[PDB]
RNA sequence: UGCGACAAAUGCUUUCCCAUCUCGGUGUGGUUUAGU
RNA sequence: UGCUGUUGCUGUUAAAGGGUUCGUAGUUGAACUGUGGGCUGUGCAGGUUUGUGGUCGUUG
């Protein structure tokens, strides 16, 4: 939306002001981190965890019953992606368009395109470098 | 004793008169009652302190017990403090779990190590819903008279008005007197849309 | 991006005293803005004000006496000695019959008479008058 | 009318209409439905917004398809809101 | 595309073979679950596979991309013409 | 009310009005600024010979927003009230 | 290797895996039961 | 001479926004860990308790 574009979009979510979860939702907290680990199991990005939780069992909120995210829950178990989630969906956008322009030479749009989304990358791999959750001498390689 | 297994051992030796009382119902709630049979066993009490409310009936049990068994309290609060209730006439009870607060530090990089659930507003809020667990705080107001003075309220979910306003009075003197701070109790029927009700 | 909250929460009032409005909503709150706002409302500037919680950076809504003429924020917060303090008066104060400048001092968020008395210098805050 | 707005205390009406990061206290539009599939009888929670291919644990049927805003609810389906 | 998605899974969790070679060495024994063939994959050696997995009942996947496009769903720096995941490892 | 001398001599040539809907000086160039004096009535729908007067600054009638304004003030006066009562 | 007294910010008197099978209190009606 | 402008300039048309993006140095950068408590004397503001021309059933 805003990084790299005009857009001013203020599409989101609004979590609730009250974080208790509602009388009605009967499962365990221990069950909750069981499903959550087997769907990351079954091949589940976290966010793709949280939606089917939220959609199918009633869990608005995986923190507001477990106490924990869903990302930390997946780091206890070992299960965390290697490369962060969203890193790892901009580095599938820049190959996807790569192997695109590679047939298109003439797509001078989605160049431009591409050339956002790897100064998108090497700012949030900066990030995660300086955070730690990267390697150092970690490099996007085109 | 065998009701004195309900207390914390140091306390075992010499009990008081409301911590005993308080352990011998505990003791015979645990093999009476139906819920509770399956989370008392593993449960017991720090100490039981007496608040007299001026201007009111009654008294307040305020119940410490250690916040490891913050869980299984939340479980079976409402049964457990109905059932000392009316054990004990003339009185209201609060199960308020001991939670250490940890002086704010005046160094940058200790306030960084500092855990965050033993902050005096961590530590606060947590006590406040220990007090009126069964009802949720739904809207939190501070109001700044011109004098000075930053009153804080409370807003309550309207639907608990019939289950928690007499004990409401209670609950804003205990909360002073634990956290010497002051609070001010509201309803909202439309907590969404930070709809007051009026009576 | 929003860099300083309280020239934005300043800027708002300023905004609604020239309007005339009664109350005026201020977004996003932070410790700094409410400690302005006390320094005022323990002046006589303005009326009472409400912090409501969101569980984010709170809202403040103040209610607005016509008294306010003017208060901003002054950026950067220039390091202010107690020698220091005529200087300031002189380039921002209307007057100095009237009107304050606030500082941020290790005894706290005052104004800059109190300050004076206390013998004490800090950074500038803002004005109002 | 004469009646000046407050804006600590909004009226119902005008708060009603805020959008839901406008209000004065942010929350969610979204809600919990529990429904009944048109074959078992068997109660599932389905969300009211949901967007990921909900399915009734059982006769495996489709009980809502994703929309771009609230789901649809598969014809002849029994639902009810559940409360908070 | 679902294939990567699921070929990552299995490269996380799941136990595979990569080349020919050894692919027809899991077909032979009771090992394989699936096999990933490469649109790139020789003809004579892509029907020899393909028969060894109809005879053995293991379920056959054409790949769109090329042997190099494999390897690098696989994760892998070099090309691989036939892929064999012997434990889906919770993938499918 | 004004300023004053140290000896305690008013100074000020005049004190001038304040409008009652937002505190502002009222000037004695704006030429728009009106006083509004409204009847007392007593129990009797007889008015008495007490009267309660607002000013109005100039600026607000030239905004359109001086009949709000005396709305409100009209009604924090308990001159005029809100709502019909109950039916 | 035992032994005594304490704590503990998170329940091992747990969890998981197999297998056998109307009464009180409270307010002027809500509350944990327990009979329908 | 606020015509060098940190205080303190100007940039639609007077001289002056880069054709558009990206972008290092550099500059700037969202909230939160936090109301101390009673006691006494002294001057202020409003949650209810006996008493003491209006609305309101018919003392209310
Ligand atoms: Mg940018
Ligand atoms: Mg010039
Ligand atoms: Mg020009
Ligand atoms: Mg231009
Ligand atoms: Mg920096
Ligand atoms: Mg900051």
């Amino acid at each position: 939306v805003r990084m790299h574009g005009n857009g001013r979009g203020k599409a989101s979510s609004a979590l609730p002001y009250r974080r208790t979860p509602p009388a009605w939702l009967k499962i365990a907290s221990r069950n909750v981190v069981k499903m959550v680990c087997k769907s990351s199991r079954k091949g589940m990005m976290p966010s793709q965890i949280g939606m089917e939780l939220r959609d199918s069992m009633g869990i608005a909120q995986v923190k507001n019953v477990t106490g924990r995210k869903i990302l930390r829950i997946l780091k206890h178990n070992g299960l965390a992606p290697e490369i962060p989630e969203d890193l790892y969906f901009l580095v599938k956008r820049a190959t996807q368009m790569r192997k695109h322009l590679e047939r298109h030479t003439t797509d001078r749009d989605t160049k431009y395109r591409l050339i956002l989304v790897e100064s998108r990358i090497h700012r949030l791999a900066r990030y995660y470098k300086r955070v730690k959750q990267l390697p150092p001498t970690w490099k996007y390689e085109s | 004793q065998p009701h004195l297994r309900k207390l914390r051992k140091l306390k075992r030796g010499k009990p008081s008169d409301l911590e005993e009382s308080v352990a011998k119902a505990l003791f015979e709630l645990e093999a009476s009652h139906k819920t509770l049979r399956q989370e008392l066993p593993r449960f017991h009490v720090n100490t039981v302190r007496e608040v007299k409310v001026p201007r009111s009936k009654k008294t307040v049990l305020v119940v410490f017990y250690p916040l490891r068994f913050l869980m299984l309290v939340r479980k079976v609060q409402r049964a457990l403090t109905s059932e000392l209730e009316k054990r004990h006439p003339g009185c209201l009870v609060m199960l308020v779990a001991q939670r250490q607060i940890t002086k704010r530090p005046t160094d940058v990089y200790k306030l960084q190590k500092v855990q965050r659930s033993k902050t005096s507003t961590a530590v606060f809020e947590n006590i406040l819903n220990d007090m009126i667990y069964p009802s949720d705080v739904v809207g939190r107001r501070w109001r700044c008279r011109t004098d000075g003075s930053k009153l804080m309220k409370v807003f309550l979910d309207a639907r608990d008005r019939k289950r928690i306003e007499s004990r409401l009075r209670a609950v804003a003197y205990v909360y002073k007197q634990l956290t010497h701070r002051r609070v001010s109790f509201g309803f909202m029927w439309n907590p969404k849309l930070q709809q007051v009700s009026t009576r | 991006t929003m860099m300083s909250v309280l020239a934005n929460a300043l800027r708002t009032i300023a905004s609604a005293e020239r309007r005339g409005k009664r109350q005026v909503l201020i977004r996003p709150s932070s410790k700094v803005v409410v400690k302005f706002l006390q320094v005022m409302q323990k002046h006589g500037y303005i009326g009472e004000f409400e912090i409501i919680d969101d569980h984010r950076a709170g809202k403040i809504v103040v209610n607005l006496n016509g008294r306010l003429n003017k208060c901003g924020a002054i950026c950067p917060r220039f390091d202010c000695a107690t020698t220091d303090y005529e200087k300031w008066m002189k380039n921002i104060l209307p007057s100095r019959q009237f009107g304050f400048v606030v500082l941020t001092t290790s005894l706290g968020i005052m104004d800059h008479e109190e300050a004076r008395s206390r013998n004490t210098g800090g950074k500038v805050l803002g004005f109002f008058y | 009318g004469f009646f000046d707005a407050d804006l600590s205390y909004p009226t119902v009406r005008t708060e009603r209409m805020k959008h839901k990061r406008r209000r004065l206290v942010q929350g969610p539009n979204s809600y919990f439905m529990d429904v009944s599939c048109p074959r078992c009888r068997q109660v599932t929670v389905v969300y009211s917004h949901a967007t990921t291919s909900v399915e009734c644990k059982g006769c495996s049927k489709k009980l809502c398809r994703p929309t771009g805003g609230k789901a649809l609810l598969v014809e002849g389906c029994g639902y009810r809101r559940k409360p908070d | 595309d679902t294939i990567n998605a699921k070929l990552q899974l299995v490269m996380k969790s799941g136990k595979y073979v990569l080349g020919t070679q050894q692919a027809l060495t899991t077909l032979r024994q009771g090992r394989s679950k699936l096999v990933v063939i490469a649109n790139n994959c020789p003809p004579i050696r892509r029907a020899e596979v393909e028969y060894y997995c109809t005879l053995s009942k293991t379920p056959i996947h054409h790949y769109s991309g090329n042997n190099l496009d494999l390897g690098t769903a696989c994760g892998k720096h070099f090309r691989t013409c036939v892929l064999s995941v012997t434990n889906v490892g919770d993938s499918d | 009310i004004g300023m004053f001398n140290e000896e305690g001599e008013n100074v000020d040539l005049y004190i001038p009005r304040k409008c009652h809907a937002t505190t502002t000086l009222i000037e004695a160039h704006d030429h728009a600024a009106v006083q509004i004096s409204i009847a007392n009535v007593g129990p009797n729908g007889v008015i008495n010979g007490t009267t309660t007067t607002l000013c109005i600054a100039g600026y607000l009638r030239s905004q359109g927003e001086s009949d709000h304004a005396i709305n409100h003030i009209t009604i924090d006066r308990g001159i005029m009230r809100i709502k019909t009562g109950k039916p």
